[PDB]
């Protein structure tokens, strides 16, 4: 019923900045949250930020203050502004959409994208 | 500040003053912080003058000049600038002139004879600033002035021009403070029109100005249509076309092109269409640039210039009625000094901005920093519900300025502005309250409160405000309750589950319980969804018997204008503004105890401008009620 597909990301030198994008499609469908996870190379998902339909937002501690997130309703469109780039942030980024309750509470999620941040030259 | 310490007319000077004010330039009132700063000139003050364009800076100085014993030294930094100011002078009979340096020797030294004398009737001295560093000669007069108490103040025009921040620095401007420490004594008095506040401060540090009077001012241009418009690549040109000649067939513009090549590019296309377009850049030979300047000011062979943002601040002119940026600009404030520049003369102008994301990578393709500003711009270009005059004057922290700008002035209406002019802001405090009191009593998501709220059968509770919105659409009910979380009325949290699965519940927020008290009401708009915005009624006022003769008036005074102006040797506007030929034309009378009545009108001007004016004026006698 809801399709998420993820853009943006990819490698980039320590310090840089990338935009990740989750656009959200489907014949109809309701939103309670959108969040973005990520999974470092042995490590399980995890929830970094969450943002609800109202536009209340919600961050962990390891992105706070460089990492944005933010939802457009007229396109259905979420974004993760990534600033001050390091190595550590190097994982598998997913898109995530949380239905409210006219639907099961439904959760779905997108593919995945690599956000890899190099120290060395390019 | 408040300057009512500078706002009496119990000054000695006043007398004299309103003289001039009233008979020479042909003014009645004066505008914002002008009587203010005015007053505190001829009274030996510093000043410091802040001002948008088409504020009314020249008044500031000019005014005081004429009513000073000795003569006031203009800089300026350009010639262009310089001669239409002077042009403007000498049409109101007021003495003035410049030292450029492409006046002969042989005039250059007759200004220098006239000034010595001691006896001088010019009031005003315009200069360049390269001029006073290199020449040598100037000085040795002006310390003659200076001797004999008859240097009035030194008017540093472009003010912003000294600062490495502004969008124009030159470095001639550094050496302004030279001229100071040989004539300490002289006061000194110093424009610009940049909103910049981190460009302001630096003005008067670095052209050291101790503690002067700051005459501040809103930045907002009450005259300018501000339009974002998307950008189909490939047909830039064509709409450009489409525009201008649905809008602004008989009028001169301006378009900003990134490169020397797309402004030549830009010229030709259009062109071949039948619009009269030339390129504008420092590719051109002095020869060709000249000639365009020539073209495009006095209206001949010439409506729009296709120029670089860098070449097109060198020239201007104050009836500019349009100006388009056909890419993306560098930054807000980049763009809104650019755009700025449109419709001087106080006449309604249009600001058209064509946006696509695609641009940014363009663009893309300290300088951290200028990446950031490049994004507010775009911030800007993608927001199209706030008022575009608050997001541009949000940019450099302006404070005061009410979002009902675009509502009372519906001519000058922004296009985002446009789209809720038919909407109406209503008290919903009654409903609000029934709100909170409903979430105060019982989980909910904030959809579970929109659909019970709305009256749905999926609804879960039928009891408190259910159906209370039964008038309102799913869109205006869900815009409601985002309207209360971001105004803290309502609050957000996340609840975790069996398998870190968040769900987001409304709370009361921490400006719920003064709603209560009945300290705060709320005020809401309801809209139009987007995929359902009714077509408006396109059939529009139709024109009365005498609205149709003021346009036929106004035409033919605007020639006469044209013509006059060749003939005097000065530019067509420099005879009669815009502002000044509209409302002759909206009298359409004959009778000068009613034309000197008008902004611009003045006895010397109605006097050798008067009877090709008079002349047209008196065909439309038997209309003049
Ligand atoms: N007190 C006033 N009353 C009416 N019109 C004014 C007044 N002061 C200035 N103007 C008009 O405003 C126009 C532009 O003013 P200008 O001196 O060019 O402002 P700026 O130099 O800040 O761009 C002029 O055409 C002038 O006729
Ligand atoms: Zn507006």
């Amino acid at each position: 019923q809801v399709q998420l597909q993820e853009s943006g990301g990819g490698l980039v030198q320590a310090g840089g900045s990338l935009r990740l994008s989750c656009a959200a499609s489907g014949i109809w469908f309701s939103i309670n949250n959108m969040a973005w996870y990520r999974q470092t190379p042995g490590k399980q998902r995890e929830r970094i930020a969450i943002i609800t339909s109202a536009g209340t937002t919600n961050y962990v501690d390891s992105v706070k203050g460089r990492f944005t997130i933010s939802r457009d309703d007229a396109k259905n469109t979420m974004y993760l502004q990534m600033n001050s780039l390091i190595p550590e942030d190097t994982a598998v980024y997913y898109c995530n959409l949380v239905a409210d309750y006219d639907m099961g509470f439904q959760s779905f999620w997108g593919r995945g994208t690599q956000v890899t941040v190099s120290s060395h030259h390019h | 500040l408040k300057h009512e310490r500078f706002q009496s007319l119990s000054f000695p000077h006043t007398k004299e003053m309103m003289k001039i004010f009233h008979k020479k330039f042909g003014l009645h009132n004066f505008r914002t912080n002008q009587l203010e700063a005015i007053n505190a000139a001829l009274l030996g003050e510093d000043c410091f003058i802040l001002m948008p364009t088409g504020g009314g800076k020249s008044l500031c100085y000019q005014l005081p000049a004429c009513v000073s014993p000795g003569v006031t030294v203009v800089i300026s930094p350009l010639r262009s600038l310089i001669v239409d100011q002077v042009q403007k002078l000498t049409s109101l009979d007021i003495p003035a002139t410049y030292l450029t340096g492409d006046k002969t020797d042989s005039e250059a030294t007759n200004i220098y004879l006239q000034l010595s004398k001691k006896d001088p009737i010019i009031k005003l001295l315009y200069v360049t600033p390269e001029k006073i560093c290199a020449s040598n000669r100037l000085i040795s007069t002006l310390e003659n002035l200076y001797e004999r108490k008859l240097l009035a103040r030194f008017v540093i025009d472009e003010a912003h021009c000294v600062s490495q921040w502004g969008h124009d620095f030159r470095q001639d401007y550094k050496r302004m403070n030279m001229l100071r420490q040989k004539f300490p004594s002289v006061p000194v008095m110093a424009l610009t029109a940049t909103a910049n506040p981190r460009v302001q401060k630096d003005i008067l540090t670095q052209l050291k100005i101790l503690r002067p009077q700051v005459f501040s001012m809103s930045f907002n241009r009450h005259n300018l249509k501000y339009y974002v418009l998307p950008k189909k690549p490939k047909k830039v040109a064509f709409d450009c076309l489409e525009w201008i000649r649905k809008h602004h067939p008989y009028d001169s513009g301006i378009i900003y092109c990134l490169s020397r090549r797309e402004c030549d590019t830009m010229a030709d296309t259009l062109q071949r269409d039948g619009l009269a377009a030339l390129a504008y850049h420092a590719g051109l030979s002095d020869s060709a640039r000249d000639e365009v300047q020539q073209k495009w000011i006095n209206q001949d062979g010439c409506q729009v210039i296709c120029a670089t943002i860098a070449f097109g601040m060198g020239i201007d002119k104050p009836d500019v009625r349009f100006v388009i940026h056909a890419s993306l600009p560098k930054s807000v404030e980049g763009y809104y000094q650019e755009s700025g520049r449109a419709g001087r003369d106080g006449e309604i102008s249009h600001c058209l901005l064509f946006y696509t994301y695609h641009d940014v990578t363009r663009l893309k393709r300290t300088r951290e920093t200028h990446f950031n500003n490049l994004y507010s711009m775009v911030h800007y270009c993608e927001n199209i519900t706030e008022c575009r005059r608050i997001q541009l004057l949000a940019y450099f922290g302006e404070n005061g300025f009410n979002p009902d700008f675009c509502k009372k002035h519906p001519d000058v209406s922004c296009d985002n502005c446009c789209k809720t002019k038919d909407y109406k802001t209503r008290d919903v405090t009654d409903d609000v309250k029934s709100i909170v009191r409903f979430v105060q009593e019982h989980r909910f998501t904030m959809n579970m409160l929109v659909d019970i709220f709305l009256g749905s059968k999926s609804a879960k509770i039928q009891s408190g405000i259910f159906g209370k919105g039964s008038a309102y659409s799913r869109h205006n009910a869900e815009r409601l309750f985002k309207k209360l979380i971001l105004d803290k009325i309502l609050d957000e949290d996340l609840y975790i589950n069996a398998n870190d699965q968040a769900i987001a519940y409304v709370m009361l927020g921490n400006k719920a319980q003064t709603v209560l008290n009945g300290n705060l009401k709320v005020d809401f708009m309801e809209t139009e969804n987007s995929s359902s915005v009714k077509k408006q009624k396109a059939l529009v006022a139709k024109v009365s018997q005498r609205e149709e003769m003021v346009k036929k008036c106004l035409g033919e005074l605007t020639e006469v204008c044209k013509s006059l102006g060749k003939v005097f040797g000065v530019h067509y506007f420099n005879i009669f503004n815009t502002v000044t030929l509209k409302k002759l034309a909206e009298s359409l009378s004959s009778d000068p105890e009613v034309l000197l009545q008008i902004d611009g009108v003045t006895e010397d001007k109605l006097e050798k401008y008067g009877a090709e004016v008079i002349s047209v004026l008196q065909k439309y006698s038997e209309w003049t009620s």
